[PDB]
């Protein structure tokens, strides 16, 4: 019965595995056959392995005392030069920008020739699921939030006379027709229509495409493929007959006040350019105008330790020049990517250090401390694992966010310490996100080895 | 059971009186050449040669003491320019040392590891090629030829822990590397990308070019696996088409990538289940750090024990691995051996211990 | 601290 | 001593994974699997974050990617993920008519 398929199946697998050791046997035993005759292909200089000689240079000899019975030989030994060792270390991973490490299907494509209409939640299902406002990325790595959205799920002109070839609102009495469905949504076309065939890729393209664009008929007639206007309204009738300073979380909630209701208000946060609330909005930040460098206290986005959006703050700087270097605001150097060129040497103090090839200022920007996201509890294992040899990386950045660079960091992660440290780190959260940025507390002269108090973060 | 039968011959000792690991025998000594290994220990690394009749003999013994060093590796090659057999040691430190016993002078040193280098291997179709199993939680390819660092596999999703050692294949084809973080992933060197770097090394100058060596970071290996080792794998070979990876299980498991039909030339990098045929189980084997080595046939699967005991498989005979195979004892056999090794020819074999005192092994033939 | 660096006398010379 | 900064926005190691991630996806099509590759790539490559920059964004498409779109023949996801943005805002319907003219005439030069 069952045991007597089990003897079955058993056999079977052991002549299987007999049959492909016999048959890699075979394959190896033709290349060992090549191998071994390219071993005997060439012959080798004769290493006759003479006994050096016997103390040249009047130093210690070998004792080797063969345990069996044989007399001990004596050899010099043949001392060899040493070199440099250097201090121990890990690979690491290159980067530059936060990595948030986490802690009936569907329908056809329209590419291909199998394709067909379908709008249950319309056409735009693949692309509207994933997504990233902010970042403009798809299934993003720097913004892992919960993602409800799963499984891939405005007056103009009317366009009268025939545009190009036959228009739809040239057609005689079907204006006021689409004008009366319209309404009704809250003489006439009395002609025939044609009959043409409508694909499903065609149809829903065109549905998506009207849905939304409306009214206008001579340029959808031109973005798709044929569909004369008269056959587009054609269809358009024929469809109606049948049927502790957090990063700044978007809020999208039209006609409505940010008071007591809002995560932003909850969090203390101003709404920026990605929420969708009213543009008059109570939380709203006022972008600031500042004639120039935003460094000073007075300005509304420095004196709240914050960076400067370039949506709202348009003459401060922070916007104009996007592709150059570090902009005139300096608020918002960590946003541009800017920052000072790290060089890597056995440390002075203990193992390795970063040491600035260029002088930095009292007050200035040198590098970001980059990392991953991982929550408080991850950071708890991760610093835990990093400890475990006694070289911990982990830095706060938020109430609820740590960066740790161990296995991925940049050159800013060999921070040397002192009770007089030459640089101090500030928080700044730069478009809605949060940031750390490496500052010089006095004017550093070039070439030294840095400091910076481990008091400040966490690990102290 | 088997057809081979070794003799041991006769044996010595050495200065330093010091745990010996790296242990081989010179396979590329072709016939009249007396046959010649070596072996280390401490910061004293010693060479030897014993003749037949039951007779042995030393030559050489190179020390390093200058500093706190330590010799883990004696991996065993030669010199296309020059026709000499090359002995590279590495360890402790992490410098790689290319000693040439002929002229007994120091040719090459190799700095860059973060940590102790454990294993060393080298290519069979290029000889500059040696495979350096860093403890910095990684592995290098080393072109000793040109003098760069041609490879270094790790990243992302590779070598989470530190790599303890790495073969290669029967024509060197593919490339596994056991590891101390239960990963057995295979870096292949058949992707296009290995091989026009290989070439680039092969005419590359560091002199030439003020850039450093462009070294490829293999962050994702070609294939990978976490299950067939329940603990650390510290010994790995390539028995045929097969898998020899060796763990502190106390067993050479001979398993294949994929599922029991599909090719492994053609496995795809998102298989997850492999499939296992057979283990040579052995007992009171369970240390770490010990490596195992077959012939130059592979007919002659030998590995050692920390009691003193040896193994020899008969790998040639048909089907997968079954039978006992044949156990050699030594008369002076106390300490634990750390590395065994064949001569190319099937006659003449080699055990050491853990305190540089080589027995060699004569075979019946 | 950091250790001496390296004794770069009596390397290999203190035995001629 | 010269720059080597060893710093780089996309490391190479990003860009492979952000592939694998795209190929993994469970619930996608091969066009749309494509596409969102394509555009996430071209987001993490160039690191954009002006809001404004974004409708420009849509323009960079057609720099360089733009014998790829022709020879794969993707014109129609292109559009579909063009048009799948006014939902979230940036953009707008002339931003729209814009790329797809620009494109138009890829496929019009293969035509
Ligand atoms: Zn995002
Ligand atoms: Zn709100
Ligand atoms: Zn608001
Ligand atoms: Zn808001
Ligand atoms: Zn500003
Ligand atoms: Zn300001
Ligand atoms: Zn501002």
């Amino acid at each position: 019965e069952y045991m007597r398929l089990r003897q079955l199946k058993r056999f079977r697998r052991a002549d299987e595995v007999k049959s492909m050791f016999s048959s890699n046997r075979q394959k190896i035993l033709e290349r060992t056959e090549i191998l071994n005759q390219e071993w005997k292909q060439r012959r080798i200089q004769p290493v006759h392995i003479l006994t050096s000689v016997s103390s040249l240079r009047g130093t210690r000899e070998c004792s080797v005392t063969s345990d069996l019975d044989f007399p001990t030989q004596v050899i010099p030994l043949k001392t060899l030069n040493a070199v440099a060792s250097v201090p121990i270390m890990y690979s690491w991973s290159p980067l530059q920008q936060n990595f948030m490490v986490e802690d009936p299907e569907c329908t056809p494509n329209i590419d291909g020739p199998n394709a067909k209409s379908v709008q249950r939640e319309q056409s735009l299902h693949s692309f509207h699921t994933l997504f990233c406002r902010r970042c403009f990325k798809y299934d993003c790595f720097l913004h892992r939030k919960c993602n409800y959205s799963f499984h891939a799920t405005t007056e103009t002109a009317l366009d009268n006379k025939p545009c190009g070839p036959q228009c739809y609102q040239h057609l005689e009495g079907a204006k006021e027709f689409a004008a009366a469905l319209t309404a009704e949504r809250i003489k006439p076309n009395i002609e025939p229509p044609e009959n043409v065939e409508w694909s499903g890729a065609e149809a829903s393209m065109f549905r998506v495409l009207i849905g939304t664009y409306y009214d206008n008929f001579c340029a959808i007639a031109r973005l798709i493929g044929t569909k004369t206007c008269r056959q587009v309204y054609e269809f358009r009738v024929k469809e109606s007959s049948i049927i502790h300073v957090y990063n700044y979380q978007p809020c999208d909630h039209p006609r409505q006040p940010c008071d007591s209701s809002c995560p932003c208000v909850i969090a203390q946060n101003f709404c920026e350019k990605f929420c969708q609330c009213s543009s008059e909005c109570q939380n709203r930040f006022p972008g600031c105008r500042c004639k120039a460098q935003c460094n000073t206290k007075q300005c509304p986005c420095y004196l709240a330790v914050r960076e400067c959006d370039p949506d709202l703050c348009l003459t401060c700087g922070a916007a104009d020049h996007w592709d150059s270097k570090n902009v005139s605001c300096k608020n918002c150097s960590i946003q541009r990517g800017s920052k000072k060129h790290l060089l890597l040497a056995p440390s002075d103090v203990a193992g390795w250090g970063i040491f600035i090839k260029d002088p930095v200022q009292k007050n200035e920007f040198i590098s970001e401390y980059c990392g991953e996201i991982i929550s408080q509890d991850e950071a708890d294992r991760r610093g835990k694992v990093y400890d475990k040899y006694m070289c911990s990386f982990l830095f706060n950045l938020n109430n609820d966010f740590v960066v740790d660079a161990t296995r991925k960091g940049n050159k800013i992660r060999f921070a040397n310490h002192s009770v007089n440290p030459n640089c101090y780190a500030k928080v700044m959260m730069v478009n809605g996100d949060h940031r750390i940025g490496i500052f010089a507390k006095r004017a550093i002269q070039t070439g030294e080895e840095l400091f910076f108090d481990y008091r400040y973060s966490q690990a102290d | 059971k088997c057809k081979y039968s070794f003799k041991c011959v006769n044996s010595l000792k050495e200065d330093h009186n010091q745990p010996l690991f790296g242990v081989q025998f010179n396979w590329h000594s072709k016939e009249g050449d007396p046959l010649v290994f070596a072996t280390v220990g401490s910061n004293r690394v010693t060479l030897y040669e014993c003749h037949s009749q039951g007779e042995i003999r030393l030559l050489q013994s190179y020390v390093d003491a200058d500093a706190d060093e330590n010799f883990y590796t004696c991996a065993w090659t030669y010199d296309s320019n020059t026709s000499h057999p090359l002995l590279a040691v590495a360890g402790s430190r992490g410098i790689i040392r290319i000693i040439n016993p002929i002229t007994m002078q120091c040719i090459k040193h190799y700095v860059g590891h973060g940590n102790a280098i454990n294993e060393l291997k080298f290519h069979p179709r290029d000889p500059n090629l040696l495979l350096s199993v860093s403890k910095d939680h990684a592995l290098r390819l080393w072109n000793i030829q040109t003098d760069t660092l041609v490879a270094i596999f790790g990243g992302v999703e590779g070598h989470r822990d530190e790599v303890l050692s790495a073969d290669y294949d029967l024509l060197g084809e593919k490339i596994m590397s056991c590891g101390m973080d239960h990963s057995l992933k295979l870096w292949r060197i058949n992707s296009k990308r290995m091989m026009n770097a290989i070439k680039e090394s092969y005419d590359y100058n560091p002199n030439k070019t003020n850039r450093p060596f462009i070294s490829q970071k293999i962050h994702f290996p070609d294939f990978s696996t976490r299950d067939i080792h329940r603990n650390y794998v510290d010994c790995v070979r390539w028995l045929g088409d097969l898998i020899l990876s060796k763990s502190c299980e106390n067993a050479i498991v001979c398993w294949k990538p994929g599922k029991m039909e599909d090719d492994i030339d053609k496995i795809k990098p998102s298989e997850s289940n492999v499939t296992i045929l057979g283990r040579f189980d052995y007992s009171q084997c369970d240390i770490w750090y010990m490596r195992f080595s077959m012939d130059f046939w592979q007919k002659m699967l030998a590995l050692g024990n920390q009691v003193g005991k040896l193994y020899v498989w008969d790998l040639e005979v048909e089907d997968p691995h079954k039978a006992k195979c044949t156990t050699l004892t030594h008369h002076k056999c106390g300490a634990a051996i750390r590395q065994t090794s064949f001569s190319r020819d099937s006659s003449i074999l080699i055990a050491v211990c853990d305190d540089a005192s080589i027995w060699r092994w004569d075979r019946l033939r | 601290s950091l250790p001496r660096p390296h004794d770069f006398f009596d390397a290999q010379t203190l035995d001629a | 001593m010269e720059v080597d900064s060893e710093d780089e926005k996309d490391p190479e190691w990003l860009r492979e994974k952000t592939i694998t991630q795209i190929e993994e996806f469970s619930d996608v099509n091969e066009g749309e699997k494509e596409v969102m590759k394509l555009w996430n790539l071209h987001v993490m490559k160039h690191g954009f974050i002006a809001d404004n920059q974004m409708n420009h964004a849509c323009m960079l498409f057609v720099e360089n990617y733009g014998q790829k779109i022709i020879k794969k023949n993707l014109c129609r996801n292109f559009m579909l993920h063009l048009v799948s943005m006014h939902d979230f805002n940036l953009i707008s319907i002339m931003s729209i008519d814009k790329a797809v003219t620009k494109l138009r005439e890829m496929q019009q030069k293969l035509e």
